RNA sequence: UCGAGAGGUA
């Protein structure tokens, strides 16, 4: 069971995919910044 | 507790009045399986089989 | 491990597991209790209306 | 008589008991009863 | 009422019961609950109406606000054929057709 | 873990005053006296002195 | 140099195959720590 | 639209511990004291260990965790120079101005556990000697053998970064309230409700005077700003029996050191800090 | 050719799953000194639906020119202010900026000086209006400004506002009148946010971020928090016994009403009549049938806990008879910032009705006490004996508060009703 | 790192305020709370200044922001400077009095 | 005792009936049912505290220990019966409830950089790296780089540090072929002991293990004992906090909004409890009053509110668990009392360094 | 590395 076939396989193929260029961390709460600024 | 399938289970998964001072009813894991492990109290103890027979001693009493 | 002394276990065993577990490759491995229907009671069900004796080490029910 | 004992006297006697239970059986004893009765009998 | 064969319509069968009780009810709003039968029932029209109504009273228990624009685009097509579909595959797939 | 020093919340030198804490509790004395005679005002000092635990003692033997 | 288990004995083998202690049996060994100067930031 | 006139007057004081009353102030004269003198005196501490025998139990990191925590005489803190601002040296070993060199070396040749105290720390420059209170502060407990040897390298620092260059050890002040009486809804209470009141202040402020049969005023500085009474004697009907407000142009300050330095030391060096701050922003004219 | 990021670039950020089209939001990168993590505004929580407890925010980096251009003209921040779904402000105040607001525009008692009042307005952008209270006192001097006041730095001067329900009246960017209700400061169909969005749209956002700034100030001055005192929800100890009692009665009289409700159906057509009876005594000397027969049945549940919940309406509003104008959770009750009445009077007076919607093989005894756990009638014991029973609806009520602590018996209770929100 | 005044950047700046006369912005860098608010303290005292606050309004970034408004007798760094030394001189009183109190 | 001849048996505790890691919570019965779960089920297993007594002899992969253990100022019946300390592990600091700029908005939580810079909730991570040879081990590909820290046997010295793209087990073929295993983009630390075994098949094992002092960061998460979950938030100076009339800062500070939805009686009951254990009673008073102090919070046994209130009422503050606070930045004082007590607190395994991608 | 089974995060 490769758990890649079917249905899976077209939303892990076509409909789901990874990009480049892109971050994940976690976030806290800054007052002091701007509502359309996010700290970095 | 083993069950066929996870999401339908039944009353399995909500506490009863049996496990008053033998399974804490507080304390379960929170996801899939949520009330089918149970945590043994602290004073929590397990029968186990007995070499001796009690038939002859239940005469006895009448 | 059991019987003797502890004055080797000392020079082993941090003395904080009190031991339950088996180290079957390296990684301990921990049974997990199954609960089981009794078998020494008589089971009535519903749906069709049954009472079964259950079997004790032969397939007698 | 049913109240000669006192109201701490059994507060004492049941921390003692606890205590005495603690260190007979232990917090596992379940396991080891079960895998000794699997290897004697 | 029961729905132990559906050899007949229930809103049929209902009608020649009342037959002499027909004035006691006002038969010019009576309607049946179903969304599916309404429509063969009244026309499309009464059951996109009832969809409707249904949509709003399931939002307003959801305690969520939504705008009247998007439960009607939702209803509109959601009966574009002419028929409620399904929102599984095979829904999808007779509207298509 | 040896007893901490400087008393993390205050700032205080607490290191010194273990010794004296355990010989303290030795004799006919409570903990909160014990801790009054070492002179410390603040409960986060005696916070300190009185949550501490001797974990070395089992490092040393083990 | 490598120390040995419950028997203090310096082993002090680079051979692959030497991997048992010498006249102990066991075959369980310890990196021993040489006299290395290292800096911290306290 | 000029200065004020602090006057300043002192109940106690001793090597470490002080405390005096500072008055004709402003609130923020106080609270810039105390954060001066609680952040920005500087002190001498080990920052950098250096370590060749590690046998002990204890991990490097947490010897030297502990070991820079060690207070240290910092009566030469003003004097020395920082070590980025230091340029005669990079930094290594010994310096004349800015590192202070630091031995230590313990070994267990007996049955007894061995504890490696504070006092057995050598220095080259005797008045970098750490501070002596007793046993001295433990630093690791070793068995037989487990030799410990290390080098290390005590610079000045602000008590700003690490918390470790902090000499003060909780400086506080308070407004010194009054306490008013009307003295006259007294004598309308009974003497069961006078006891009851009394009871009701979580800390000694009130005394009853058995001669006259009244309460009286004892120790007001040790009212902890706790509306109890106040709240005891709105309870029993009483809304204006006893007043309490704080003083603005008064204060008690309560200074405590860490060994380092002296208190009034410690206060002297905070003001000089202060004026120096004041001096290094203070703008020239532009035309 | 590449370079590294820098302020000014804009990062399309959202948190998984995107429950709704405004989770993604382009924003302004800006460069702190802090590591290993991402600060976000509070106010901002409410668009990704999350909290600062561990939730991760992924982004995404446009590296084409078209791309970084589009996502500032349609997925910032400005460009959503009006909501999609129904129409309203996307943005609201926030937890402690609802709270602050709240407690500068009800308390009207406290008097902010020259000194406080000009630090506060370094965060205001508008200019500081008249104090308006001259002289308070012959012998005080330095005339102070009301709280009122510093609230209106926050509208423009050709704003105008109106909230007949809460009596708000904003003339020429001042607020002129105010009462209760506070419900013109969350998000509603006449939220003031929602009137400053449709005037100028243009500067709501900088609006917003200097009140929070201002309200954060002034609530650090103020100081909230929450004690002990708060939870006793009495002046003494004289005012907590009558509240215990009172509570007591009051749960009396509901049980009563839950049971005369129970009435209502066609077997008791006979008992409902106006007509002469002589089984009177014997519908009030059955007591703890009423409970049975309410777990067996449910539409008899259904139209007790109808009851119950009705009649515990009045129980519940003895909090604010009972309860200081300075307590926390009032205060956060009433400004709608965290939690409602229920919550608080689950915390001081009594949990109240616990119902779960399965069935079950066990039933409350209608009492959580010790001698009920022992009595082998119960419906906890498998069945009452009145002709067995296979399944309940249980229904108890906890007479006790978690202030005051919970038995075995109703801590067993609560926890079978709360665990079905633990399932997945 | 942060105790280092940012190479190349003078520690106050002067920047006049154009919509209201008489005002002006003193940005200080690596400041903290100690210096702006004894400052402003000190500035109420004055007669002719008549707006006194200062602001940090993000705490990674050590500044401070100091706003003098005064009325037409005297420049807003008159009164800053005048304010400062006024400190100063308080400073020195009260290290006086110490020195006295403790001999 | 009320009435006898009517019950068969008793219980010896109410508090037994729960589990071991719900039985040692404090006013369990005090809290929601969730928070109880979530607690007793998440929170204690995530919990750093005492790894062990022995590390040598143990090469089990990441392995975290804390450098300064506490026990909860508060007992627990069924933590005294067991007389073990490592039922709780974390450490208690003093946590006020109060509002701080906006900093711990949406239950996050500010700390006390000076208390955390003292050593408070720093704990030590070690992690092992295993590899079996049946290529044998040894340094190769002479000057190719990231090999100075090997040895001669293959294998790097006690107390290098390592970094990334550094090999850490140098096992290498006659021909010259390296198998070795490298550190990845996120593995770094400093070795502590390297442990060679083989068994009986003939089969040979390295274990390497890498230590690193962890320090709390911003995006570290911090749980107390009633189930109140949060991120570090804000770290701020000792100097800027509401230090109080006897000058403690508080090392905590969390949001008052968590309380009304989390439903979480009893923590401030345990702050109120350890405040009282914790401060000192002199009342002026000869007589030994240090031996009549309420300590136990056995759920199910807990005291009363009335209790709690006259024991923090004698030790001279104030019966409510609320101090006068003055503001750290201005030196002006509050209109309103803050709560402040030393609760018990756990860090938890998850860190912000291991959640970034 | 390609997979499977577990345990956890929001
Ligand atoms: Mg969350
Ligand atoms: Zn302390
Ligand atoms: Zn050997
Ligand atoms: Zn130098």
């Amino acid at each position: 069971t490769p758990k890649l076939c079917g249905l899976r396989f077209m939303k892990d193929v076509l409909l789901g995919k990874r990009s480049d260029h892109t971050f994940r961390t976690v976030v806290v709460g800054d007052p002091s910044l701007k509502l359309n600024e996010i700290g970095i | 507790q083993q069950v066929l399938y996870t999401g339908k289970v039944g009353d399995a998964r909500y506490p009863h009045p049996s496990h008053w001072g033998r399974v804490c009813f507080l304390s379960t894991p929170d996801g899939e399986n949520c009330g089918l492990v149970k945590n043994m109290s602290l004073l929590g103890l397990v029968s186990t089989q007995s070499l001796e027979s009690v038939v002859e001693k239940l005469f006895a009493c009448g | 491990t059991s019987e003797k002394g502890k004055e080797n276990c000392k020079k082993g065993d941090c003395a904080f597991d009190q031991g339950g577990y088996f180290v079957i490759k390296g990684a301990e491995k921990v049974f997990i209790a199954q609960e089981q229907m009794c078998t020494k009671r008589l089971w009535i069900s519903n749906s069709p209306w049954t009472v079964s004796f259950r079997s004790e080490n032969k397939r007698n029910r | 008589n049913l109240s000669e004992l006192g109201e701490g006297f059994l507060q004492s006697f049941c921390k003692k008991a606890a205590t005495s239970f603690f260190d007979k059986y232990g917090l596992i004893s379940h396991q080891l009863n079960s895998y000794n009765y699997f290897i004697e009998h | 009422m029961y729905g132990d064969r559906g050899k007949r319509n229930c809103w049929t069968a209902l009608l020649e019961t009342c037959l002499p009780i027909m004035d006691m009810i006002d038969w010019g709003r009576s309607h049946p609950d179903n969304i599916r039968q309404c429509c063969s029932v009244y026309g499309i029209d009464a059951g996109r109406s009832i969809f409707v109504a249904n949509l709003e009273s399931a939002v307003s228990d959801t305690g969520k606000e939504i705008l009247r624009e998007h439960l009607l685009l939702v209803a509109d097509s959601l009966s574009v054929t002419g028929e409620f579909v399904a929102l599984n595959a095979k829904g999808w797939s007779k509207q298509r057709q | 873990m040896i007893i901490p020093v400087r008393c993390f919340t205050c700032g205080k030198v607490i290191g010194n005053k273990w010794d004296q804490y355990l010989d303290l509790l030795q004799l006919d004395y409570t903990e909160g006296d014990a801790l009054d005679a070492l002179q410390l005002v603040r409960y986060c000092c005696r916070r300190m002195l009185m949550t501490h635990v001797d974990l070395i003692e089992k490092l040393l033997n083990y | 140099t490598y120390v040995c288990g419950d028997c203090g004995q310096e082993n002090t083998l680079k051979s692959g195959d030497v991997i048992q202690c010498r006249e102990c049996g066991y075959r369980i060994l310890y990196k021993k720590r040489t006299r290395r100067v290292v800096q911290y930031e306290a | 639209t000029y200065q004020r006139f602090p006057k300043i007057k002192i109940r106690e004081l001793k090597d470490d511990y002080a405390k005096f009353e500072l008055r004709e102030t402003d609130v923020s004269m106080a609270n810039a004291l105390r954060r001066v003198m609680i952040s920005e005196v500087p002190t001498v501490a080990i920052d950098l260990v250096e370590i060749e025998v590690n046998s002990s139990v204890l991990n490097d990191e947490f010897i030297a965790h502990r070991l820079g925590l060690i207070p240290l005489t910092s009566e030469r803190a003003m004097s020395m120079r920082f070590s980025r601002d230091c340029d005669a040296c990079d930094g290594d070993g010994q310096c004349e101005f800015c590192s202070v060199e630091f031995r230590l070396s313990s070994k267990c040749v007996t049955d007894q556990t061995l504890d490696v105290t504070s006092r057995d720390l050598y220095s080259a420059d005797p008045t970098v000697t750490p501070v002596d209170f007793h046993k001295g502060i433990i630093i690791v407990k070793l068995r037989r053998g487990q030799e410990l040897k290390l080098r290390a390298i005590a610079r000045k620092g602000i008590g700003k970064d690490h918390a470790k260059w902090s000499p003060a050890a909780t400086v506080t002040f308070m407004y010194e309230p009054d306490i008013i009486i009307n003295e006259d809804m007294m004598d309308t209470l009974s003497d069961e409700e006078k006891i009851d009141l009394i009871e009701s202040s979580p800390t000694k402020v009130f005394g009853m005077d058995p001669v006259t049969r009244q309460v009286v005023v004892v120790d007001p500085e040790a009212y902890t700003y706790d509306e109890e009474v106040i709240k005891k004697a709105e309870a029993m009907g009483k809304p204006g029996l006893i007043e309490i407000s704080p003083k603005d142009d008064s204060f008690i300050f309560t200074v405590e050191s860490t060994g380092a330095v002296k208190a009034s030391q410690l206060v002297l060096n905070a003001i000089d800090l202060l004026k120096q701050k004041l001096d290094a922003v203070r703008l020239s004219d532009d035309t | 050719i590449f370079r590294s990021l820098m302020d000014g670039d804009t990062v399309l950020m959202n948190r998984p799953p995107s429950i709704h089209q405004h989770s993604l939001i382009a924003m302004t990168v800006r460069i702190l000194p802090t590591t290993s993590v991402v600060s976000l505004n509070p106010i901002c929580c409410l668009p990704f639906r999350g909290d600062f407890d561990g939730d991760c925010l992924h982004g995404y980096v446009p590296q084409s020119i078209q791309a970084k251009v589009e996502l500032d003209e349609l997925v910032a921040l400005d460009k959503q202010l009006i909501n999609r779904q129904n129409g309203r402000n996307l943005l609201s105040l926030g937890q402690d900026s609802l709270t602050a607001a709240y407690l500068v525009n009800v308390e009207k008692n406290c008097y902010l000086n020259r000194a406080q009042m000009q630090q506060l307005q370094m965060y205001c952008p508008f200019q500081l209006p008249p104090p308006a209270i001259i002289k308070a006192s012959p012998s005080s001097t330095e005339p102070q400004w009301t709280g009122m006041q510093l609230f209106g730095m926050l509208f423009p001067p050709g704003f105008d506002y109106t909230y007949p329900l809460n009596n708000v009246v904003v003339s020429n960017g001042e607020l002129l009148s105010f009462s209760e209700g506070s419900a013109w400061l969350r998000d509603g169909e006449g939220n003031f946010i929602e009137r400053l969005l449709k005037h100028d749209k243009g500067k709501v956002l900088d609006i917003i971020y200097s009140a929070q700034e201002m309200l954060s100030q002034w609530l650090l001055m103020r100081g909230l928090s929450v004690s002990l005192a708060d939870l006793y929800l009495s002046s003494d100890l004289q005012s907590r016994k009558n509240l215990t009692e009172e509570i007591s009665y009051g749960l009396r009289e509901a049980e009563q009403v839950c049971n005369k409700q129970q009435l209502m159906v066609e077997s008791w057509r006979d008992f409902l009549a106006v007509n002469g009876e002589d089984k009177e005594e014997d519908s009030v000397s059955d007591l703890a049938r009423f409970c049975y027969e309410r777990q067996k049945s449910a539409t008899l549940s259904e139209l007790a806990v109808s009851a119950f919940k009705d009649a515990y309406r009045d129980v519940q509003a003895l909090a604010y008879r009972y309860g200081d104008q300075s307590n926390s959770f009032l205060i956060m009750s009433k400004a709608g910032s965290k939690g409602n009445i229920g919550k608080l009077v689950q915390h001081s007076m009594c949990i109240g009705l616990q119902n779960s919607a399965v069935s079950l093989s066990f039933g409350f005894p209608r009492e959580l006490t010790c001698a009920a756990w022992n009595d082998p009638n119960s419906p906890l014991r498998g069945a009452k004996g009145k002709t067995t029973t296979e399944s309940y609806v249980p229904y108890g009520v906890i007479e006790n508060s978690f202030l005051t602590g919970l038995n075995p018996l109703e801590s067993f209770v609560h926890s079978v009703t709360s665990r079905d929100s633990s399932f997945s | 790192e942060r105790f280092v005044v940012p190479e190349g950047t003078k520690k106050v700046s002067y920047d006049r305020d154009t919509k209201i006369i008489n005002a002006a912005s003193f940005t200080v860098e690596r400041e903290d709370h100690t210096i702006g608010n004894i400052v402003r303290m000190q500035l109420h005292r004055d007669e002719n200044v008549l707006f006194a606050g200062y602001q940090l309004p993000h705490p990674l970034k050590y500044k401070i922001i100091v706003r003098i408004h005064t009325t037409s007798q005297s420049s807003p760094m008159q009164a800053y400077n005048q304010a400062i030394n006024d400190l100063d001189k308080e400073l020195d009183y009260l290290k006086n009095q110490f020195e006295a109190e403790v001999a | 005792l009320k009435e006898p001849k009517i019950y068969t048996h008793c219980e010896l505790d109410l508090s037994f009936l729960l589990g071991v890691s719900c039985a040692v919570v404090p006013f369990a019965n005090h809290d929601h049912g969730r928070r109880v779960l979530y607690q007793s089920q998440k929170h204690c297993q995530q919990a750093i505290g005492f790894s062990s007594t022995n590390p040598n002899i143990r090469c089990d992969t990441l392995s975290q220990q804390l450098f300064y253990p506490q026990k909860p100022l508060f007992k627990t019946l069924a933590s005294e019966c067991l007389k073990k300390e490592v039922l709780f592990n974390g450490q208690n600091a003093i946590v006020a409830v109060n509002v701080h700029l906006g900093y711990n908005q949406e239950d996050s939580i500010v700390m006390n950089k000076a208390s955390l810079e003292r050593g408070m909730f720093r704990s030590e991570q070690i992690r092992s790296y295993k590899a079996e040879v049946d290529v044998q081990f040894g340094k190769t590909h002479s000057k190719i780089g990231k090999v100075d820290s090997l040895e001669d046997d293959g294998f790097p010295f006690i107390g290098a540090n390592m970094s990334t793209g550094d090999i850490v087990i140098g096992r290498c073929t006659e021909s010259g072929a390296d198998h070795s295993i490298k550190l990845k983009h996120t593995e770094r630390g400093i070795v502590q002991k390297v442990v060679l075994s083989s068994n009986d098949e003939g089969k040979n094992f390295a274990a390497v293990s890498l230590r690193q002092v962890r320090s709390p960061c911003l995006g570290d998460k911090f749980s107390s004992m009633h189930g109140q979950k949060g991120v570090l938030g804000y770290l701020e100076e000792q100097q800027n906090f509401p230090f109080t009339i006897q000058g403690i800062v508080p090392d905590i500070v969390i949001n008052p909004h968590a309380f009304p939805s989390r439903q979480t009686p009893g923590q401030l009951l345990e702050a109120a409890l350890s405040k009282g254990i914790a401060c000192p009673i002199q009342k002026e008073g000869s007589s030994a009053a240090y031996t009549k102090l309420t300590r136990h919070a056995t759920p199910f046994s807990t005291p009363g509110v009335t209790e709690i209130t006259e024991q923090l009422h004698r030790a001279g503050f104030s019966r409510w668990g609320n101090e006068r606070v003055y503001n750290g930045r201005s030196g002006e004082m509050m209109r309103s009392m803050i709560f402040m007590g030393p609760t018990f607190y756990q860090r938890l395994v998850h860190m912000s360094e291991d959640k970034v991608k």
